[PDB]
RNA sequence: UAAUUGCGAUAACGAACGAGACCUUAACCUACUAAAUAGUGGUGCUAGCAUUUGCUGGUUAUCCACUUCUUAGAGGGACUAUCGGUUUCAAGCCGAUGGAAGUUUGAGGCAAUAACAGGUCUGUGAUGCCCUUAGACGUUCUGGGCCGCACGCGCGCUACACUGACGGAGCCAGCGAGUCUAACCUUGGCCGAGAGGUCUUGGUAAUCUUGUGAAACUCCGUCGUGCUGGGGAUAGAGCAUUGUAAUUAUUGCUCUUCAACGAGGAAUUCCUAGUAAGCGCAAGUCAUCAGCUUGCGUUGAUUACGUCCCUGCCCUUUGUACACACC
C-alpha cells in the first residue's frame, strides 16, 4: 500500500486500511447487500464510515431519517431507557464489542448479519384499531418500508435489552446473541417470535 | 467612595429614583415634569423641569 | 407462502379516525399493468415497495 | 517567517484553533500527537481528514491545534474541522486552486461537516419547565 | 394513652378523606348587599350620554 | 493474579465472635455479617493483621482468624485512630470502645434507657415510637411498626 | 528521536512510573496510608493496599510537570469526584489536603518538584530529566 | 409559513406600477434600486419588498 | 422576579436588565490637554474617570 | 451461594478438557458451564492465556473475548 | 397562512389599531476600526529529551510585528435565492442545489378592543368605610408555636443494579457574583483522616478567586447475581462549623446500625432537534440551612411531520320569552 512516514509517526494497520478501503471499525462495508425487495435504499450501507458516531441532521426532514448509516441507526437505539440516555460513547463501544462476538460465530460479516437481522424481524402486513362504533374489529394493513426497518431495530434492541437485564450475560453478548438469532429467524429470538406474531393477528383479521 | 463599578453604576439608578419622587410629592402645585442629574468635577447638578418655575 | 411485491405509484390521503394510515396505489412489479390501493402503516412516500402478504383483497374507508 | 496559515473549528461551544505552517509533518494537539486525543472510541475521528485526503500532503508541513471549552465530544468534533480546513487554506494561497478544489470535494463528498460548522446550538429555557421545550407536571385535581 | 401504639389501634375519621367544601362559589354573580344602585346617581358620577354635547 | 488448588483445607460457614461466616465469600466482606463490623472496619482489621485480602473467608488459617479476632476487641493497643471506633468517649468510665456482635444489641438499649430513665425528651419520644432525629412527622412514615 | 511526557500515553506512562517509585524505595509514605480515605467523599479507601501513594505522586507529579504551578487546593478539586449524599442528590466535593499536600512535600524531599514563586509548586528541572527519562523507556516496550 | 404581509405587496404593487423601466429580474440590485428611489425604515423590511417585485416582475415577462 | 405582587395564578417569571459599557483610552499628555479634557467633553450618564502613573 | 466459588481439582481439569471446541469464551461463557462464579472466571481467562487455547482478539472490563487456538 | 396571513370571488373601493413590521439574544465575516485588563507568530532570556536542523515547557513587559482565534463598535448578509414539481398554474405549498443560516432562520420582549364580582387591603407613609386604641387588635422584651401525627391528596428527591456499584487513573464547559467607612469572593504555605483550623495574599474585577481541572462521561482493575459490595431509610456513639442562642437534634465530618424497594393496579403528566431524557454548575433566598426556583453549559436518542377518535377552545348556521345576559 506504499507506506510513507512523517515526524510524528501513524501506526501500521493504521496507516494499512484506512487509505486503501474506507471501513468500519475493521469491518468490510462491500459485500454486505440487503437480501430482500424492498428494505433498499432504507438500509444504508455505502456510504461507509469509520465508528458509528456520527452527528448528522437527520431529524429536520420527513424521510432523511433513512439516510444515516444503520450500524449507526442500530446504535442510537441501544442508548434509551432513562439512566441511557445519551452515552452514545458507551454504545458505540457496545456496537463494536458485539459486532466483533457476531463475527467470531459463524463468520459472514457482523455488519452482513445486522442486515439480515434487520430485515427477517420487520413485519409485512400488521392491524390497526378501527372503531366501527362500541367493540372495535381490527383492519388488516401492509406496513411501511421505513417503519419496517425501525420496528426492527426497536424489536431487537429492546429484546437483546430486557435479556441483558439481570443477568451474568452483558449487552453486547445477548445483543450478538439476537442478531445471530434473527439473521436467519430462529423463533428462539424475541424479535422475530414478535414480527411473525403482528403477522399471524393481522392474518385472523382479513 | 471605592465602589464597584457594577454597584455604582445600579446605586446612581437609585438616587434618581427616590429623587425623582421626592420631587413628584413637594412640587406638584409647580406642575413638575420629572428631572435630570448632571454629575461633573466640583459639582452635582440637579435641574427640575416645572411648568411653573416662579413658585419653585 | 406465495409472496408479492409491488411499488406505490401514487399517494392518496390519510384514512382512520386517528389517521395515521395512508390510503395508497401500488403496481406489482412481476406482471405489471395492474394496480391495486392498499393501507399502509408507517409512513409513505411514492415509489417505496410495499411487500403484499395476500396478492388480492383491498379497503376503502377505515373509522 | 514561512509560508504558514492558521484556522478554526467550532462545535457547540468549543474552538480549536490550528496553525498549519511548512515542515516535516507533526500533527499535534495542544501538547500531543494526534495518535492519542483520548476518548480513542472517537480516534478515528480527527484520523479521518488525512485518510480522506491520503496520508501524505502533511510531509511538507507542520500542524499544531490547540482547544479551549466544550467537551470531550464536542472539541474532537471541533479540531478535525480545524485540521481539514486548515490543509485547504493552505494549498489556497500556496499550492496552485485547482489541488485545493479536489480536497474541498474529497471532503465534503463524505464529510461530517469538515469544511463547514454545525450550526445547532442550545435553546434558552423558559419558565415553567427544567427544559427548554419541556413542561413541568400538573395534577389537575 | 399515649405513644404510636394508641392512636395505630384507633380508627381513622371520615373527615380525613373528605372534600373541598365549597361553599358559596355558583353564588359569585349575584350580590348579597341588596342594596343596588340608582341611575341619577350614577349619571352624577359618570355623566349620561344624554347631556354629552355640554360637555364637549 | 493466580491459578490455585488447595486441597481439603478451606471450609465453609466458619464461626467467629458468636456469629456464622459463609466460607465461599471473600473474607473483607465475609466479616461483615457480625455486628458492629462494616466495610471500612472489616478492610482495615484484615489489613492490619496481616492478612491477604484476595482470599475468601474459607481459607486463611485458625490463627489468622485467631488474629483477626483479637484486633476487632481492641483496637486501640494495635494503633487504630479511635475517630475510627462505634462508641468512643463512654459517658461513664470516658474509655474508647468498639462494641462487636451481640454487645451491640446490648449498648443500644443502655444508651437508650440513659434517656428514658432521665426524662430527656428524646427519651420520651423513643418511647413513643416516634422519630427522635426531629423530622417532619405528618406524611412520612406510615406503615413501620 | 527525543522525548517529552507529552509522547506517552496519559495512563501507561504513570503506571511505568507507578512501579518506578515502588522499585526504588526512596518514598516518604505517611503511614497512615492504607487507613486512610482519599477524599470524604468515598466510600472505601483505594484498592491498592500497599501502594497507591505512588499512583497519585506519580500522578500528581506528571500532571504538574505539564504546567507552571499548582497548589494543595488545586489537587484536591482535581481528584476530588462525586459523593453519593444518600437520598439526596449528587454534588462536587473536594478530596483530601492531606495526602495531596504530603504528596507534594514527598516528591520534593525526592527531588520532582520545588516550591515555585507566584505560589505553588513548579516541576523541578532534576524532575524534567527524570520524567522524561522513564518516558522514553515506556516507547522501549512498544519498539 | 411565509406569506408576505399586504405591507410588502402592496408596496411591490406601486413600485413596479411607476418604475418597470429599470427594475430587473434580479433581486440584487432592484434591492439596490429600492435604496435610492425609496424610503424603508430597516435592511429587512426592504429585502421582503425587493424580493416580492423580483417575484411579480419573474411574471410579468411571462404575461 | 415574578410579576405578581401576591402568589396566585400560574406562575410568570420575568427578568429586567441593565448594560454596562466600559471603555478605556490611555494617553500620554502634559498637565494642560488632560485638564482641558476633563472639564469638558462632560456628559449625563457617562461616568468619566482619568487615573494616573503606572501604578 | 450457589455452587462455582472456589476451585475443586477435579473443576480444573475440566477446564482443561472442556474448552476447546468454544468459538466464543469469556466471562459469561465459562459461569455457563455450570462453574466457575465471574472471579475466578476471570481470572481463568488470564491463566488460560499464559499458553495457548485461546486468542485475545477482545481488549476490556465488561467484554472478553477469546478464540480456540490455531 | 402561525395569523381578518394573503389569493380569489365580489356593491363595494381604498385605509388605520391588533398580527406583521419592530426590539433583544444565539448563529456567519482571514473585509473595517483596535487591544499588557484578550490572544498569536518571531526574537531575546531560559529548562528538559534527543541530538542532524528538532520536540516540549518556563520568563504580567527583554523587545519587534500582527488581529485568525477573544472582546464590541460601524457595516455587510437572506429576500424562503436559483432550478424544478404541484395548485383556480393565484396566494402558496413540496423537493433538489447553493448557502453561516431557509420550521415566523432558532428562542424571546412588546402586544389592540372586551370580559371575571379570578387573586392581592399580609408589599406600599396607596385608599373609602367599619372595628380597635392604654388591662391596646399600637409597640417592644422573655419563652413557646407555624416542624406538632391513627390517616387522605399533590410537586419532588433517591432507588430496586452487571448500558451496574465500588477503587484507582484520564480529564472538558457555560450563565454568574464578589469587601467602605468594611470583613465580601478567596489563590498560596503549613497543621489535621475528615469536616476544618492557622499564617499570609490578589481583587471594587476581561487584571484576583477562576482554565471556576463541575458532573455525567472515557480508561484499568475489584465484585458475579445472591436484597449482593444494589439501596441508604431508621438509629447509637464521637468530632467540627454558623450564631447571643442549635434541646424538638440548622449544616458539615467519622465509625456503627443496613429498613422498604425484584419496574409498580385503576388512572394520569410532558414532549418534535442540539429538542426529549440523563448530568452537574452559577444566581435568587442566605449569619447558618436547597431535596425549590431562575438561568447555564456538558452527553445526546427513539418516533410523528398526520388526523378529528377522545379532550379543550374558536367559527359560522340556528332557536330564544335571556340583556343584571343560563350564576
Ligand atoms: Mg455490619
Ligand atoms: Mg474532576
Ligand atoms: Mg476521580
Ligand atoms: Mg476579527
Ligand atoms: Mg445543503
Ligand atoms: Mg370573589
Ligand atoms: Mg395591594
Ligand atoms: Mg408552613
Ligand atoms: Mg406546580
Ligand atoms: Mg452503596
Ligand atoms: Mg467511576
Ligand atoms: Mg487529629
Ligand atoms: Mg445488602
Ligand atoms: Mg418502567
Ligand atoms: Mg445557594
Ligand atoms: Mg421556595
Ligand atoms: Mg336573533
Amino acid at each position: 500500500f506504499t507506506p510513507v512516514v512523517l515526524a510524528t509517526p501513524i501506526p501500521e494497520e493504521v496507516q494499512q486500511a484506512q487509505t486503501e478501503i474506507k471501513l468500519f471499525n475493521k469491518w468490510s462495508f462491500e459485500e454486505v447487500e440487503v437480501k430482500d425487495a424492498s428494505l433498499v435504499d432504507y438500509v444504508q450501507v455505502r456510504q461507509p464510515i469509520f465508528v458509528a458516531h456520527t452527528a448528522g441532521r437527520y431529524a429536520n426532514k420527513r424521510f432523511r431519517k433513512a439516510q444515516c448509516p444503520i450500524i449507526e441507526r442500530l446504535t442510537n437505539s441501544l442508548m434509551m431507557n432513562g439512566r441511557n440516555n445519551g452515552k452514545k460513547l458507551k454504545a458505540v463501544r457496545i456496537i463494536k464489542h458485539t459486532l466483533d462476538i457476531i463475527n467470531v460465530l459463524t463468520d459472514q460479516n457482523p455488519i452482513q448479519v445486522v442486515v439480515d437481522a434487520i430485515t427477517n424481524t420487520g413485519p409485512r402486513e400488521d392491524t390497526t384499531r378501527v372503531g366501527g362504533g362500541g367493540a372495535a374489529r381490527r383492519q388488516a394493513v401492509d406496513v411501511s418500508p421505513l417503519r419496517r426497518v425501525n420496528q426492527a431495530i426497536a424489536l431487537l434492541t429492546i429484546g437483546a435489552r430486557e435479556a441483558a437485564f439481570r443477568n451474568i450475560k452483558t449487552i453486547a453478548e445477548t445483543l450478538a446473541e439476537e442478531l445471530i438469532n434473527a439473521a436467519k429467524g430462529s423463533s428462539t429470538s424475541y424479535a422475530i417470535k414478535k414480527k411473525d406474531e403482528l403477522e399471524r393477528v393481522a392474518k385472523s383479521n382479513r | 467612595a471605592l465602589i464597584s463599578k457594577k454597584r455604582k453604576l445600579v446605586a446612581d439608578g437609585v438616587f434618581y429614583a427616590e429623587l425623582n419622587e421626592f420631587f413628584t410629592r413637594e412640587l406638584a402645585e409647580e406642575g413638575y415634569s420629572g428631572v435630570e442629574v448632571r454629575v461633573t468635577p466640583t459639582k452635582t447638578e440637579v435641574i427640575i423641569r416645572a411648568t411653573r418655575t416662579q413658585d419653585v | 407462502t406465495p409472496v408479492t411485491l409491488a411499488k406505490v405509484i401514487k399517494v392518496l390521503g390519510r384514512t382512520g379516525s386517528r389517521g395515521g394510515v395512508t390510503q395508497v396505489r401500488v403496481e406489482f412489479l412481476e406482471d405489471t399493468s395492474r394496480t391495486i390501493v392498499r393501507n399502509v402503516k408507517g409512513p409513505v412516500r411514492e415509489n417505496d415497495i410495499l411487500v403484499l402478504m395476500e396478492s388480492e383483497r383491498e379497503a376503502r374507508r377505515l373509522r | 517567517a514561512v509560508p504558514s496559515v492558521q484556522t478554526f473549528g467550532k462545535k457547540k461551544s468549543a474552538t480549536a484553533v490550528a496553525h498549519v505552517k511548512a515542515g516535516k509533518g507533526l500533527i499535534k494537539v495542544n501538547g500531543s500527537p494526534i495518535t492519542l486525543v483520548e476518548p480513542e472510541i472517537l480516534r478515528f475521528k480527527v484520523y479521518e481528514p488525512l485518510l480522506l485526503v491520503g496520508l501524505d500532503k502533511f510531509s511538507n508541513i507542520d500542524i499544531r491545534v490547540r482547544v479551549t471549552g466544550g467537551g470531550h465530544v464536542s472539541q474532537v468534533y471541533a479540531i478535525r474541522q480545524a485540521i481539514a480546513k486548515g490543509l485547504v487554506a493552505y494549498h489556497q494561497k500556496y499550492v496552485d486552486e485547482q489541488s485545493k478544489n479536489e480536497l474541498k470535494k474529497a471532503f465534503t463528498s463524505y464529510d461530517r461537516t469538515l469544511l463547514i460548522a454545525d450550526s445547532r446550538r442550545p435553546e434558552p429555557k423558559k419558565f415553567g419547565g427544567k427544559g427548554a421545550r419541556s413542561r413541568f407536571q400538573k395534577s389537575y385535581r | 394513652t399515649a405513644g404510636r401504639r394508641n392512636n395505630r389501634s384507633k380508627d381513622v375519621t371520615d373527615s380525613a378523606t373528605t372534600k373541598k367544601s365549597n361553599t358559596r362559589r355558583a353564588t359569585d354573580r349575584h350580590s348579597r348587599t341588596g342594596k343596588t344602585d340608582t341611575k341619577k346617581k350614577v349619571n352624577q358620577g359618570w355623566g349620561d350620554d344624554k347631556k354629552e354635547l355640554s360637555a364637549e | 493474579s493466580l491459578v490455585v488448588q488447595e486441597q481439603g483445607s478451606f471450609q465453609h460457614i466458619l464461626r467467629l465472635l458468636n456469629t456464622n461466616v459463609d466460607g465461599n465469600i471473600k473474607i473483607v466482606y465475609a466479616l461483615t455479617t457480625i455486628k458492629g463490623v462494616g466495610r471500612r472496619y472489616s478492610n482495615l482489621v484484615c489489613k492490619k493483621a496481616d492478612v491477604d485480602l484476595h482470599k475468601r473467608a474459607g481459607e486463611l488459617t485458625q490463627e489468622e482468624l485467631e488474629r483477626i479476632v483479637q484486633i476487632m476487641q481492641n483496637p486501640t493497643h494495635y494503633k487504630i485512630p479511635a475517630w475510627f471506633l462505634n462508641r468512643q468517649n463512654d459517658i461513664t468510665d470516658g474509655k474508647d470502645y468498639h462494641t462487636l456482635a451481640n454487645n451491640v444489641e446490648s449498648k443500644l438499649r443502655d444508651d437508650l434507657e440513659r434517656l428514658k430513665k432521665i426524662r430527656a425528651h428524646r427519651g420520651i419520644r423513643h418511647f413513643w415510637g416516634l422519630r427522635v432525629r426531629g423530622q417532619h412527622t405528618k406524611t412520612t412514615g406510615r406503615r413501620r411498626a | 528521536p527525543g522525548v517529552s511526557v507529552r509522547d506517552v500515553a496519559a495512563q501507561d506512562f504513570i503506571n511505568a512510573y507507578a512501579s518506578f517509585l515502588q522499585r526504588q524505595g526512596k518514598l516518604e509514605v505517611p503511614g497512615y496510608v492504607d487507613i486512610v480515605k482519599t477524599s470524604s467523599g468515598n466510600e472505601m479507601p483505594p484498592q491498592d493496599a500497599e501502594g497507591w501513594f505512588y499512583k497519585r505522586a506519580a500522578s500528581v507529579a506528571r500532571h504538574i510537570y505539564m504546567r507552571k504551578q499548582v497548589g494543595v487546593g488545586k489537587l484536591n478539586k482535581l481528584y476530588g469526584g462525586a459523593k453519593s449524599r444518600g437520598v439526596r442528590p449528587y454534588k462536587h466535593i473536594d478530596a483530601s489536603g492531606s495526602i495531596n499536600r504530603k504528596v507534594l512535600q514527598a516528591l520534593e524531599k525526592i527531588g520532582i518538584v520545588e516550591i515555585s514563586p507566584k505560589g505553588g509548586r513548579r516541576i523541578s528541572e532534576n524532575g524534567q530529566r527524570d520524567l522524561d527519562r522513564i518516558a522514553a523507556q515506556t516507547l522501549e516496550e512498544d519498539e | 409559513g411565509r406569506v408576505r404581509t399586504k405591507t410588502v405587496k402592496r408596496a411591490s404593487k406601486a413600485l413596479i406600477e411607476r418604475y418597470y423601466p429599470k427594475l430587473t429580474l434580479d433581486f440584487q440590485t432592484n434591492k439596490r434600486l429600492c435604496d435610492e428611489i425609496a424610503t424603508i425604515q430597516s435592511k429587512r423590511l426592504r429585502n421582503k419588498i425587493a424580493g416580492y417585485t423580483t417575484h411579480l416582475m419573474k411574471r410579468i415577462q411571462k404575461g | 422576579t415574578r410579576k405578581t405582587p401576591n402568589g396566585e395564578g400560574s406562575k410568570t417569571w420575568e427578568t429586567y436588565e441593565m448594560r454596562i459599557h466600559k471603555r478605556y483610552i490611555d494617553l500620554e499628555a502634559p498637565v494642560q490637554i488632560v485638564k482641558r479634557i476633563t472639564q469638558i467633553t462632560i456628559e449625563p450618564g457617562v461616568d468619566v474617570e482619568v487615573v494616573v502613573a503606572s501604578n | 451461594a450457589q455452587h462455582a466459588v472456589i476451585l475443586d481439582q477435579e473443576k480444573y481439569d475440566r477446564i482443561l478438557k472442556e474448552v476447546p471446541t468454544y468459538r466464543y469464551v469469556s466471562v459469561s461463557v465459562l459461569v455457563d458451564r455450570l462453574k466457575i462464579g465471574g472471579s475466578l472466571a476471570r481470572i481463568a481467562l488470564r491463566h488460560l492465556e499464559k499458553e495457548g487455547i485461546i486468542k485475545p482478539i477482545s481488549k476490556h472490563s465488561k467484554q472478553a473475548i477469546y478464540t480456540r487456538a490455531t
